[PDB]
C-alpha cells in the first residue's frame, strides 16, 4: 500500500448518566455531578458553634428563674435548642406579646442579670407560693419580688431608677390578676390596683382583672408578664398600688449572631458550619432539600429532590 | 451539538480511549496504533473547572429570621409569613432549574466544539495531500511511516515535501 | 450540457411574525405562539371546585345567623364569593380584627354548628330586639343568647366547658355596649360589667364602654364580637357579671383548600381549574394579565400584556 | 445567525416549499425537480416541540393567601402585603421577559444550525466531482439522471464511479 | 515573483479590561462599561421634584402645631425630609401606633388644616401650659382645644359632625393623663374620665391612666394622640365626661406619590430624578450600590460593588 | 472561542487597525497595503449596541415603600421587614449577576463567528485559485495588481479569467 490513513474520534463510557438540557429532557452525558444535597446526619455538630441543650426549659422560663431551671443563670448561647418535652413547674404566668419577648431574648444571646437596689417601704418582700416549691418549702421565681401589705396597709410605691451607663437595660416586671374579691383585699387593702412603668419617651399603664381560671397545679390566679428597655441616659419610673410583681435587677442587651431553635436531635462533637432542625448538613453544595430553616451558612431550600450537572460530553457508545 | 461533530459525522465514541477525551488513531503501512491530544482535552476540562468551580461557591449566610412553622392559628401575620416564605421558595426554585438548564446546554455545545476545532486544524495541516473521507478520517496520498503521523500529531507537519508524489498520487 | 446543478434552501411564509430576541427587538420569523393569557370569559364556572354564592350576605353575618341569612346554616364551600350588595339587617354590632376572624372563618371551609348545654341560672334567656325581626316579631341572631337580669338581681354567672373530642373547637362570643347609664342598671342590676373568657394558657377580659353612638336602623348600643379556641385537652370558662352576649355551642375547625373572593360575575356550568375576580381562565399558557388575585391551578400574573415565542425560523421571502 | 447560513449565503427562502422546512432544488439534463429532506426537519420539530412542552407544563396551585385589595388605610400592616405583593410581581415579570429572550435566540440559532450541517453534509458527500458556487448551490461536474440526485438525496452516492470523469471535465 | 498574498485579522488595543464570562472569571477585552453607580453627588436636588426641608421639626410635631414649627402651616410636599437636630418643645405628649399615622400623613402629602365650628357648652376653652410658650405667654398646640371645668362642674360633653363633601377627613384628638389624683378633681370634677369617638361603623373609647411620670420640660402628666377618618356620608360623635383634648377642625386628606425620608444632607438647585439619603445619584445605569433607601426612577439596590459588560471582541495583543 | 478564530488559528491582532474591526492586508508584487471591511464591523457594532441599549432601559419607580432602617427593637413586624428586604436584596444581586455573566459570552462568541464569516466568505469566492497557508492568509497562485486585491474586497471577483494560469501554477 502507497497511502495512509488517520482518524480522529473521543471517548466514551459504559454506564453514563442523564441529565437535562435546554432542549432535551434526558440526555447521556459520561459524567455528571449532584447538586442538591438531601441528606442530613442526624445529629447536631458543637463546633464552631457555642450550641446550648435546653433540655428540660424553655427560654422564657430560664429568663424568669423557674426552681427547675437554676442551671441556666448567666447562659451565653450562640444557638438555643428547645426541645418539645419542656414544660412549666411554678406560679402559671401569661405573656402578651409572647412571640415578641422570645425573639428579642433568643437574638441577644445572654442571660446575664445584674441586680439592683429598689426601696420598697410600706411592703413586705419575697413573696412565696405552694405551687413553685425551690426544694423544701415554697417559693418563686428568682428574678421577681411579690410585694404585699405589710400588717395592714398597702401604701403608694414609686420608685426610680437612672440609666448612666452606656448600654440598653431590660427590666421584667409583672401584674397578678387574682381569682376572687375577697384575696384581692387580703393582699392589697385597695379594692383595685393599677402599675404604671414610665420611660421619658413611653409609658404602660396595666390594671388587674378579678375573675376564675382553670385550675393550673392548684391555682386560679395568673401573672401577665411585661418588659420595659431603657436606654443611655433614660430614667424609669414605677409606680403602683397593688398588684405588683416588680423586678429584682436588669439584663444586659448585646447585638450579634443569635437565635433560637426548635428540634429533638442529640449533640455530638463533631465539625459542621450549618445547623438544620434534623442535624447538621455538609455546606459543599449550593442548594438542598431537608429543611427550609437553617442557620449558618447553609444552602438554599429547594423544592427538587435532585438536580445533576453535567461535567463531560456527550455519550455515544459502540 | 450544534456544529454537528459529536453525534454528527462522528457515529461512534471510543470506548477503548483512557488516556484523554479526544485523540487519534491511524492505520498504517506498518500497522496501526492510537493515541490522545493533550490540548484539547486541557482545553475543555479547564473551561469545565472553571464553570464548575464558578457556581458552587457559597453566598449567603443567615443567622436570625422569622418563624416558619406555627402551632396556632392568629391571623394576619401569620398569613403574611407564610406568604413571604412560599414566595421566597417559589423564586429560588426556578433560578436552581434554569441555571442548570443554561449551563448543561452550553458544556454540551462547548464540548462539542472542541472536537470540530481539532478536526479543522488537522485539516489545515495536511494542505493538499489528504482528502477528508467524510465519516472521520483522513485518507492521505502519499506513504507516511509511525514518524510521519508523530509529525502530524505534535504540529511540524512539512507538507511541501510530499507535494509532488501526493498531487501524482491523488490526481491521476 | 454535460455539467449539473443542485441548490440548497430553506422555505418562508409571506406574513410572518415580529418577535423580540437578545440582539434585536423586532426580527421576523415564519411563526410564532402567544405565551400571556390576556381575556377571560366572564362567567365563574362551578367545576370541579364547590362555588357558594353569598348574595346577599357576608361571611361574618352567615356565621353569627343574621335572619336573612339563615339558608346559609352548615354551608359547606370550597370558595366563598361575596358580592358587593351585601348588607346587614340586625343589632348593629363591631368586630375587633375583623380581618383575621374572616380569614381565619374563610379558609376553614365549614359552617358546622354543634349546639352544647351550657347552663345560665339566676338569669332571663334567648333575648331580643325589634331591630332584628326573625318573622313577625322581635328576634336576634341564632347563635347567640342575649341574658339579662331576671327579676330583680343578675348574679356572678360562672360556667364551665370541657374539650373531651380530638378536634379544635370555635367559640364566639360578645359584649353588649349599652347607649345610657340608665338602660345598664335596668338590664343588669351591676353599674359597670365585665366579661373574662379563660383557657389554660390564655385569657380575655372585656369591660363595657357606656356612651352615645350615631343611630343604625334605629338602636345606639352596640355588640362587640370576639372568639376562642380550645384545643383537645384544654377547658373553657366564663366568668361575668353584666354585658355578656353568650354562646350557644361551638363550630368544628378544619383545615384545607378554602377561601374567599369578592366578584361580581355570574356563576354557570362549565368547567374550569382557576378563577380570577373577572370569571374563570384557561391555563394553556404560564403566564397571565388578567388579575393578580387567582384561586386553583392558575398562570402567574405579569405587567407585559403580550410575549410571543418563535416556534420556526427566521423569514427571508423573495 | 451565528453559522451564517440562514440569512447569510443562502440568499432568500423558497416560498413554494410545502412539503418540509429543508429540501433540494435540482437542474438537471433532463428538467428542473424539487423534494425535501425529512430527517432535518424532523430533528428542528423535535427540539422545538421539547422546548415548548418543556416551558409551557404548569407548577404552582395556590388556595389560601392574603389580601390584595383593601377600602380602607390602615398602617404598617397594609404597606407590608403592598410591598411583599410589588417586590412578587417585579421579580416575576423579570423572569418572563429573560425566559423567552433567551429561548428565542437559541431557537434561531439552532434553526440556523440544521441548515449549515444539511449544508456540509451534502459537500462530504460528494468528495471530489463538485464545486460549491457560493451562493448555496453545487455544480456537479459529471453528467447525472434523475436517478443520479435521487442517490444523493438518500445518501448513498458512489463518488468513485464518477471521479475520473469529473476530474477531467473540472481541470481540464 | 508570479503570486500574492492576502491576509485577514482583527484590532486590538495595548490595554485592554478584565470581564467575567461564563467559563472563564477573568478575560481580556478591548472595551467595557460599567453598570453598577457607586458614587453620590452629596446633596439633594430640588428639581423636578417639590423637597420640604423640616429643619427642626418632625412631621407629627409640625401636624399638631408645635409653636417652632408654625411656618408649617398649610405645607404641600412632594417628599419631605426630617433631619437628627429635631426636638420637640411644647407639652410632652405619646402617640400609640405612632409609625402608622407618621405613614399615614407621609404619604398624604398635604397639611391643610380645615377649621371647623365646634359647641361646647358648660366648659371652659383655649387651655395653656407654661411648658408650650407661644410668645411671652402661655401656650398649647395651634390644633387642639384643651378644655376644663367651668367654674364648678364639668357636664356630659357630647356632640357630632356630619360629613357633606366627597372626600374623606382627617380628626386628630387626645386624652389627658394626669399626675396626681389632686389634679383630676380640681381640672374635671369626675374622678374618673373618658372619651368616645364613634363613626357609624367603628369606635374608639379611651380612660386615663393616673399615675406619676418621669419629669420633661417641668411636667409628669402626659397626653395620648388618636385619630379618625370619616368616610363621605358617614357621621362623628364624640361623648366624654373628662379628660379630652378636642379637635378644632380637619386635614383634608389626599392620595398620589408623597413619602418622607431621614437625611442630613443639604439642598442644592441641580436636577435628578432619583434620590437617596447620601444625596441625588444618576440613573443612568440599571444598578446602584449606595444605599436601598430610594425614592423616584432610582436604580436597584445589589450586593456587588463593580459589575462591568464587555462591549468588543477579545484583545490578543502582540 | 467556540469558532476558533480569534486566539485560534489567528495568532494576534493588528494594533496599526484604526478605521475599523475587521480588515485586510495583502502583501502584493507592487508593494503592500492594508484596508478595512465596513459590513462585519458594522454587524458586530449593530448587534452590541442593539444588546446594550437592550439592557439599559429603566423599568422600576418607586414613590412610597416601607421603613428599612429602625432605631430600636420591636420584635415580629421588624423581623418580618428586615427578611423582606433581605430576600429581595439576595434575589436582584443573584439576577444582576447571571445576566453580565450570560451576555459576556455571547459577546465574545458572536464577535468570533463574525471573524470566521469572513473568512469563509473570502475563502469561497476564490474558488480554486488560493489555498490556505493555515495562519489566516491565502495564497493566491495568480499574479494580481492593486486592482486584483480591491475586487476581492468590494465583491466581484471574477475566479474565471485566472483559472487557467493558477490551475497550471499550482497543480504543476
Ligand atoms: C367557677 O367555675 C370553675 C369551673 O367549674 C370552678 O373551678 C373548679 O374548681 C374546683 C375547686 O373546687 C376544682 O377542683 C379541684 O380539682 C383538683 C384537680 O383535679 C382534677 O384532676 C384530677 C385528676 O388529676 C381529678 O381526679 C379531679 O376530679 C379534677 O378533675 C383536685 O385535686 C381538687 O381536689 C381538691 O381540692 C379541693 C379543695 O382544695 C378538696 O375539697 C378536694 O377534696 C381535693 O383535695 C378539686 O377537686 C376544679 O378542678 C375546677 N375546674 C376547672 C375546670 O378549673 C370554680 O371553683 C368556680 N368558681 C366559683 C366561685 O364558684
Ligand atoms: C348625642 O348627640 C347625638 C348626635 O347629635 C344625638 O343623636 C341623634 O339622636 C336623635 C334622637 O333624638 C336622632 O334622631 C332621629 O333620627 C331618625 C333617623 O332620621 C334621620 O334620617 C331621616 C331620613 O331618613 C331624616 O329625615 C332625619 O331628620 C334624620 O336625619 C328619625 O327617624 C327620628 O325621628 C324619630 O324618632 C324620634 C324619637 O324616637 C321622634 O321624636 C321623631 O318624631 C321620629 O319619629 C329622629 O329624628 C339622630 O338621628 C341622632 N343623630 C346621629 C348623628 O346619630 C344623641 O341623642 C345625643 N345624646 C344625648 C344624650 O343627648
Ligand atoms: C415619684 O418619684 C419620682 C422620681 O423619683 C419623683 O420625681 C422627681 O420629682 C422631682 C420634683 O420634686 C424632680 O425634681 C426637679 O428636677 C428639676 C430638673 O432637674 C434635674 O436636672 C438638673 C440639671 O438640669 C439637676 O440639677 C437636678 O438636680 C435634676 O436632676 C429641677 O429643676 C427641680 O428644681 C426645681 O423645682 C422644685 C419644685 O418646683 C424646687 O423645689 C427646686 O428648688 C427647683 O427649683 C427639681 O429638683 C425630679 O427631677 C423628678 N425625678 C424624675 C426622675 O423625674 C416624684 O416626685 C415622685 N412622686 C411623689 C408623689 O412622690
Ligand atoms: C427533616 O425534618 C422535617 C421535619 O421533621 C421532615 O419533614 C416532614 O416529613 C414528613 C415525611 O415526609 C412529613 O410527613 C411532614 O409533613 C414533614 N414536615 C414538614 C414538611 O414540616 C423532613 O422530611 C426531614 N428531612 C430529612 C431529609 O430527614
Ligand atoms: C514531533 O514529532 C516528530 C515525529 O516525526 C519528531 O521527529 C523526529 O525526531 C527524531 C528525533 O531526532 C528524528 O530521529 C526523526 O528523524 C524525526 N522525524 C521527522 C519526520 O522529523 C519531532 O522531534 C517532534 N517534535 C517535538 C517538538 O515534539
Ligand atoms: C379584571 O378586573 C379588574 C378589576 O375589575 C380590572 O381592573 C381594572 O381595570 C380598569 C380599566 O383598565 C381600571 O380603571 C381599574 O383601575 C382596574 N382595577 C384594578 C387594577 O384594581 C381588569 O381590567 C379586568 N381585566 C380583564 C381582562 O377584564
Ligand atoms: C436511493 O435512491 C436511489 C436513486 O438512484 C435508488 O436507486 C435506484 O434504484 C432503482 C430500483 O431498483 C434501480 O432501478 C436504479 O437503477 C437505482 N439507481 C441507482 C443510481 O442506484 C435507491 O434504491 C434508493 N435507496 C433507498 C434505500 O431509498
Ligand atoms: C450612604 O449612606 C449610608 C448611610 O450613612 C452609608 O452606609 C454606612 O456605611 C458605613 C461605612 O461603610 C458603615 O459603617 C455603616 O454601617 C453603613 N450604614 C448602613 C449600611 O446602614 C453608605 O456607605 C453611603 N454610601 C455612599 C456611597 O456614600
Ligand atoms: C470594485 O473594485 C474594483 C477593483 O478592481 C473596481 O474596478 C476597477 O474599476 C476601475 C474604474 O473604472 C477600472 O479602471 C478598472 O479597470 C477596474 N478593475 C477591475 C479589475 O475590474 C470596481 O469598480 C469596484 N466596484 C465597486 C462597486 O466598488
Ligand atoms: C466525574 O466527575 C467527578 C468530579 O466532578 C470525578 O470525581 C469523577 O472521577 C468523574 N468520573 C470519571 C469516570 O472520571
Ligand atoms: C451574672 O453576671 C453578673 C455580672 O458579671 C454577676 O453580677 C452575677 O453574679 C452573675 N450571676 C451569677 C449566677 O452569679
Ligand atoms: C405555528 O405553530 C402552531 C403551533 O405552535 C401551529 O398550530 C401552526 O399551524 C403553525 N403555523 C403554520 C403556518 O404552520
Ligand atoms: C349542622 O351539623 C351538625 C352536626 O352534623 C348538626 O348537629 C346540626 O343539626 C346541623 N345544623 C342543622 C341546620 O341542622
Ligand atoms: C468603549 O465604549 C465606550 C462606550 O461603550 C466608548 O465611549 C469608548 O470610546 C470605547 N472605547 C474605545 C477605545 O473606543
Ligand atoms: C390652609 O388652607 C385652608 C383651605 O384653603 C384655609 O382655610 C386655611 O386658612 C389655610 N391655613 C392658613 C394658615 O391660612
Amino acid at each position: 500500500n502507497s497511502t495512509a490513513t488517520l482518524c480522529l474520534g473521543h471517548h466514551a463510557v459504559p454506564n453514563g448518566t442523564l441529565v437535562k438540557t435546554i432542549t432535551d429532557d434526558q440526555i447521556e452525558v459520561t459524567n455528571a455531578t449532584e447538586l442538591v444535597q438531601s441528606s442530613s446526619t442526624g445529629k447536631i455538630c458543637n463546633n464552631p458553634h457555642r450550641i446550648l441543650d435546653g433540655i428540660d426549659c424553655t427560654l422564657i422560663d430560664a429568663l424568669l428563674g423557674d426552681p427547675h431551671c437554676d442551671v441556666f443563670q448567666n447562659e451565653t448561647w450562640d444557638l438555643f435548642v428547645e426541645r418539645s418535652k419542656a414544660f412549666s413547674n411554678c406560679y402559671p404566668y401569661d405573656v402578651p406579646d409572647y412571640a415578641s419577648l422570645r425573639s428579642l431574648v433568643a437574638s441577644s444571646g445572654t442571660l446575664e442579670f445584674i441586680t439592683e437596689g429598689f426601696t420598697w417601704t410600706g411592703v413586705t418582700q419575697n413573696g412565696g407560693s405552694n405551687a413553685c416549691k425551690r426544694g423544701p418549702g415554697s417559693g418563686f421565681f428568682s428574678r421577681l419580688n411579690w410585694l404585699t401589705k405589710s400588717g395592714s396597709t398597702y401604701p403608694v410605691l414609686n420608685v426610680t431608677m437612672p440609666n448612666n451607663d452606656n448600654f440598653d437595660k431590660l427590666y421584667i416586671w409583672g401584674i397578678h390578676h387574682p381569682s376572687t374579691n375577697q384575696e384581692q383585699t387580703s393582699l392589697y387593702v385597695q379594692a383595685s390596683g393599677r402599675v404604671t412603668v414610665s420611660t421619658r419617651r413611653s409609658q404602660q399603664t396595666i390594671i388587674p382583672n378579678i375573675g376564675s381560671r382553670p385550675w393550673v397545679r392548684g391555682l386560679s390566679s395568673r401573672i401577665s408578664i411585661y418588659w420595659t428597655i431603657v436606654k443611655p441616659g433614660d430614667v424609669l419610673v414605677i409606680n403602683s398600688n397593688g398588684n405588683l410583681i416588680a423586678p429584682r435587677g436588669y439584663f444586659k442587651m448585646r447585638t450579634g449572631k443569635s437565635s433560637i431553635m426548635r428540634s429533638d436531635a442529640p449533640i455530638d462533637t463533631c465539625i459542621s458550619e450549618c445547623i438544620t432542625p434534623n442535624g447538621s448538613i455538609p455546606n459543599d453544595k449550593p442548594f438542598q432539600n431537608v429543611n427550609k430553616i437553617t442557620y449558618g451558612a447553609c444552602p438554599k431550600y429547594v423544592k427538587q429532590n435532585t438536580l445533576k450537572l453535567a461535567t463531560g460530553m456527550r455519550n455515544v457508545p459502540e | 451539538g450544534l456544529f454537528g461533530a459529536i453525534a454528527g459525522f462522528i457515529e461512534n465514541g471510543w470506548e477503548g480511549m483512557i488516556d484523554g477525551w479526544y485523540g487519534f488513531r491511524h492505520q498504517n503501512s506498518e500497522g496501526t496504533g492510537q493515541a490522545a491530544d493533550l490540548k484539547s482535552t486541557q482545553a475543555a476540562i479547564d473551561q469545565i473547572n472553571g464553570k464548575l468551580n464558578r457556581v458552587i461557591e457559597k453566598t449567603n449566610e443567615k443567622f436570625h429570621q422569622i418563624e416558619k412553622e406555627f402551632s396556632e392559628v392568629e391571623g394576619r401575620i401569620q398569613d403574611l409569613e407564610k406568604y413571604v416564605e412560599d414566595t421566597k421558595i417559589d423564586l429560588w426554585s426556578y433560578n436552581a432549574e434554569l441555571l442548570v438548564a443554561l449551563e448543561n446546554q452550553h458544556t454540551i455545545d462547548l464540548t462539542d466544539s472542541e472536537m470540530n476545532k481539532l478536526f479543522e486544524k488537522t485539516r489545515r495541516q495536511l494542505r493538499e495531500n489528504a482528502e477528508e473521507m467524510g465519516n472521520g478520517c483522513f485518507k492521505i496520498y502519499h506513504k507516511c511511516d509511525n514518524a510521519c503521523i508523530e509529525s502530524i500529531r505534535n504540529g511540524t507537519y512539512d507538507h511541501d515535501v510530499y507535494r509532488d508524489e501526493a498531487l501524482n498520487n491523488r490526481f491521476q
